[PDB]
């Protein structure tokens, strides 16, 4: 590793690597690069937490490639868990409640954000999703942890994982003529995580 | 094994870069630009020297991350007001 | 050889004296009169009277504890015939308690202490203590005090023996559920559950969501290939140092304590004042007060962040859940109803129908952190409004009704919707909810990020700081100035503040109360909005623990309040200025701040707080429109 450590201008190399079959959009494959290495999950002096991992979302007109780089960041990190928007759930995704089969008690199963653990979620037809699914993704972007109360299961769960999304436009064109809060669906919450 | 850690050389560097793409989005529908947003900043300069195996946020590293960060921020604007933050932001 | 220890006991009870009295005596005695057939023994006194007995009790209770109930009937019968039933053993103990996941394969018929919270409850039911038998083939008759009946008579073929339902006793025994205090259990862990039993006098004294400390007997019961069920014979359930508590009375002697305090809740975070003020009231909350009626005022303080997004509200909530004694933390769609407040559900283990608390439950006598509150369903919203407005929850489920109370204080965090708040529109059209709901919170936080120059640059040194891990320096040095208090530290205040203190209002805080709400109301808020203050002045002597409530408390929740519910003769001054500002500007007709400061301020025709306040009514009636933070002002209506 110390060797090309001391190669000249190592950063350029790594992002001319990611995904080396996709022609252009450096400054796209950038963002990958930056949220595969990821950052520093500062606990600051314990009492504060800041996330460390780097959120990309990627949007634009059909015939990008906003899709396969998710199927390539699943190749490459670590532990990578791939997920599609209408065919999730919002109980697939932060955990499930199950019956125990020997002790009949409520017991409580991980999902893809919990599989995701020091890993990154990939999430593909982002805004496609229904409106509930898209909601529970709200902790996880910020808190890097799953919430719940169910059943008498009143816990939470280690969720630390990238999330990079895929989406379309409104009428599955981008109108260069407006602005991105007008091109979406989405709203500026979902876009400030 | 890599945790870079943080020089506060280069704060003029950062804060006016923050303060100016604030400034620019008071008026203009775009991205929620807050602290949140100054923070991928840092991460991203984090990534940078992480990829390079030091041990510390050197100036480089920032110049990589603010470049990255301004221009989304730019490129993600109407064409009446893009041509004129292109020559804005020269200075990063 | 077993008599020496029902001697022992003798001693213990009848010639055991402390503070120069016969105390086992005496309250033995006591209950006898009170027809009580109990006696409550203390564990500490009893190492300290015979050690011997001791070792074979904590050793092997086995035969110990049986008898502890026919030596203490003895002796209480004889008490009762010099005066003028088997009498129930209850422990009391100080000793160290054995942490909930640290019970092992070792403790099995071992005397261990613990501490918890009890989840559920089970009903009564009656179990069998002494009984009568008869034979059916040839009528011969016994009595018996696990216990089965006999095979063959003593006199009849196998089995010949039946029960005599008039002449046998019978007592009653309740089921319980118990679980470790989850601020103790780590993340990523749901908190380890325990079944206990208790029975006679030992019964109905706790409900779900009461904490507890036990002593019991650990031990196994069946009910995997050979896994067996733990539970516990209830024996004993009860429910500071000096240095400690004049550390924190120093505390309430610091001349800075409310800043110090309010700089100390996240300190991470830079400015933010007003919303750190508002939780530190929320953490101390009300003091409780009773209607002559029997009715119960909610003492709890609900606080609503309804900013836009990345203000660090989703922080605030984090960090109560650290420095909250009590702490839950839930997402508004990772929760139902069921979840959050009671439910009903059949225990497997022993094979009743439990009622079951919630998070809503768990959280009772401490704070509960919800965010995404707008996100979750309009019934999870109704059961929250029984229980802020009553602090209750009704349960009707299957075929059975029952009501729970829920001392639960709320911290909501709630996005607006179009995500940014439109300050052209009213509160009611920047939220997708009930109405009604405005009525139950007493305080709401529309936080806002209008962009700047120089606060940002102030902020943002700051956290390049954070990042730099100067902050960890800086803080510490803080604390070590006073300026800032440790989070385990503030917590133990805090712990501290709610169970000694409880402050009550006085007659001139009151007076002022009355006055500005009249002037609040005559502007125009309900009548509950004015006793809502009475929280907050209570939460503030509650953190002083100051006996009585202070006007000077009034005076910041005054200004919490108004920076919290108006976020979106004078008065004829300030209407004289809406009716001149109506003929200096025409409809559609823009001007700036300063140039009405320069030609209605400095000529001296209204004054300067007249021109805030008529631009701040202006606006809410429609008439003009602030723009680029007062550079700009237009006149949107007549
Ligand atoms: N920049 C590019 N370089 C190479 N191939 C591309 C590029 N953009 C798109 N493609 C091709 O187009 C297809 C896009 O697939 P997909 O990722 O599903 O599109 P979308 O952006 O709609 O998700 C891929 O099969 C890819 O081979
Ligand atoms: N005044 C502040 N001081 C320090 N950090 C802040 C401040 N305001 C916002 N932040 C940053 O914002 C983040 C928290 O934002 P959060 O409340 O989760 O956003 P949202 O409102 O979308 O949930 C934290 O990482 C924190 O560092
Ligand atoms: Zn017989």
């Amino acid at each position: 590793f110390r060797k090309i450590s001391r190669d000249r201008g190592i950063i350029d190399k790594i992002i001319s690597s990611m995904a080396p079959s996709i022609y252009g959009h450096r400054d796209i494959k950038t963002a990958v690069a930056c949220s595969l290495f990821g950052g520093v999950p500062k606990n600051v002096n314990g009492k504060h937490s800041i996330r460390g991992d780097i959120n990309v979302l990627l949007l634009g007109d059909p015939g990008t490639a906003k899709s396969q780089i998710l199927k390539y960041v699943e190749k490459t990190a670590h532990r990578a868990v791939f997920a599609t928007g209408q065919g999730a759930s919002a109980v697939g995704l932060t955990a499930s409640v199950r019956k125990d089969p020997i002790t009949k008690e409520w017991t409580l199963e991980g999902g893809a954000l919990v599989l995701a653990d020091k890993g990154v979620c990939l999430i593909d037809e982002f805004d496609k999703m229904n409106d509930q699914d898209r909601t529970s993704i709200h902790e996880a972007m910020e808190q890097q942890s799953i919430s719940i109360s169910k059943a008498g299961i009143v816990t939470t769960l280690q969720a630390r994982c990238s999330i990079i999304a895929a989406a379309n436009p409104n009428g599955g064109r981008y109108n260069s003529t407006l602005p991105l809060a007008q091109n979406v669906s989405l709203t500026e919450p979902i876009l400030s995580r | 094994k890599i945790y870079p850690k943080l020089h506060q050389m280069d704060m003029d560097k950062v804060s006016r870069v923050y303060a100016d793409l604030r400034r620019e989005s008071i008026s203009t529908g775009s991205f929620p630009i807050t602290v949140r947003h100054l923070e991928s900043i840092l991460r991203i300069a984090e990534s940078f020297a992480k990829m390079r195996l030091s041990e510390f946020v050197s100036s480089y590293d920032l110049d990589r991350a603010i470049k990255v960060v301004v221009d989304s921020f730019v490129d993600a604007q109407k064409v009446s007001v893009r041509r004129q933050l292109r020559r804005s932001f020269a200075i990063y | 050889d077993n008599t020496e220890i029902i001697k022992s006991f003798k001693n213990f009870i009848l010639e055991f004296r402390l503070d120069s009295q016969f105390i086992y005596r005496d309250q033995l005695r006591n209950n006898i009169l009170v027809k009580n057939y109990s006696l409550t023994v203390n564990m500490e006194h009893l190492i300290g009277y015979n050690e011997d007995i001791y070792k074979k009790l904590s050793d092997e209770p086995s035969d110990i504890i049986p008898l502890f109930e026919t030596a203490i009937t003895q002796v209480a019968k004889r008490i009762s015939i010099l005066s003028r039933p088997t009498f129930q053993l209850i422990l009391n103990s100080n000793a160290n308690q054995i942490p909930l996941r640290d019970l092992d394969s070792e403790h099995v018929s071992k005397i261990v202490r613990l501490s918890g919270i009890i989840i559920s409850t089970s009903v009564l039911s009656s179990r069998a203590t002494y009984l009568s038998i008869m034979c059916r083939n040839c009528r011969h008759t016994t009595s018996i005090t696990t216990v089965s009946l006999p095979r063959s008579c003593l006199s009849c073929g196998p089995d010949p023996y039946i029960i005599i339902h008039e002449s046998s006793k019978f007592i009653d025994q309740q089921f319980l559920k118990l679980q470790e205090i989850p601020e103790l259990v780590p993340v990523g862990e749901m908190p380890r559950n325990l079944t206990m039993t208790c029975d006679r006098y030992l019964t109905n004294k706790v409900i779900p969501g009461t904490r507890v400390t036990i002593v019991g007997i650990y031990s196994i019961y069946n009910s995997g290939v050979a896994i067996r069920t733990p539970y516990i014979k209830i024996l004993g359930i009860q429910s500071f140092t000096e240095e400690e508590e004049e550390e924190f009375l120093q505390l309430s002697r610091n001349p800075k304590l409310y800043e110090i305090l309010t700089n100390s809740i996240a300190p991470s975070i830079f400015g933010n004042e007003d919303i750190k003020k508002a939780i530190v009231c929320l953490l101390m909350g009300g003091s409780k007060k009773i209607l002559p009626d029997g009715m119960r005022l909610r003492g709890d303080i609900n606080v609503l962040l309804l900013g836009d997004p990345g203000t660090a509200k989703s922080q605030l909530l984090k960090f109560v859940e650290k420095v909250s004694p009590i702490a839950v933390y839930t997402s508004g769609k990772g929760s139902s109803a069921a979840g959050l407040t009671a439910s009903v559900q059949r225990d497997p283990m022993t094979r009743e129908f439990y009622l079951e608390g919630g998070a809503m439950v768990l959280a009772d006598g401490g704070v509960v952190c919800i965010d995404e509150f707008d996100k979750m369903r309009d019934e999870d919203r109704v059961a929250i409004h029984e229980a802020m407005e009553q602090q209750t929850i009704s349960i009707a489920k299957a075929g059975i009704t029952t009501v729970l109370n829920s001392r639960t204080s709320v911290l909501a965090a709630a996005n607006p919707i179009y995500g940014r708040y439109d300050d052209l529109k009213s509160p009611g059209d920047n939220i997708d909810f009930q109405t009604t709901i405005l009525s139950a919170f007493d305080m709401i936080f529309i936080v806002k990020d209008d962009h700047n120059e120089e606060r940002d640059i102030s902020i943002a040194n700051h956290v390049i700081n954070i990042h730099t891990g100067n902050a960890n320096a800086m803080q510490n040095q803080q604390e070590e100035n006073g300026s800032e208090i440790s989070i385990e530290k503030m917590k133990r205040y805090i712990t501290y503040c709610r169970l000694k203190c409880a402050p009550r209002l006085s007659p001139q805080a009151a007076e002022k109360l009355s006055s500005n709400f009249v002037t609040i109301r005559k502007q125009l808020i309900t009548i509950r909005q004015l006793e809502a203050i009475i929280r907050i002045t209570e939460s503030l002597a509650k953190l002083e623990l100051s006996p009585i409530a202070q006007e000077r408390h009034v005076d910041e929740a005054i200004r919490l309040f108004q920076a919290s519910t108006m976020d979106a003769t004078s008065l004829s001054e300030i209407r004289r200025f809406e009716q001149e500002l109506k003929r200096r500007l025409p409809i559609g007709w823009s001007t700036s701040y300063q140039t009405l400061r320069r030609e209605f301020v400095d000529t001296h025709r209204f004054s300067q707080l007249a021109l805030d306040k008529a631009l701040y009514a202006l606006e809410k009636h429609e008439t003009i429109q602030l723009r680029h933070q007062g550079q700009n002002i237009y006149r949107s209506g007549v």
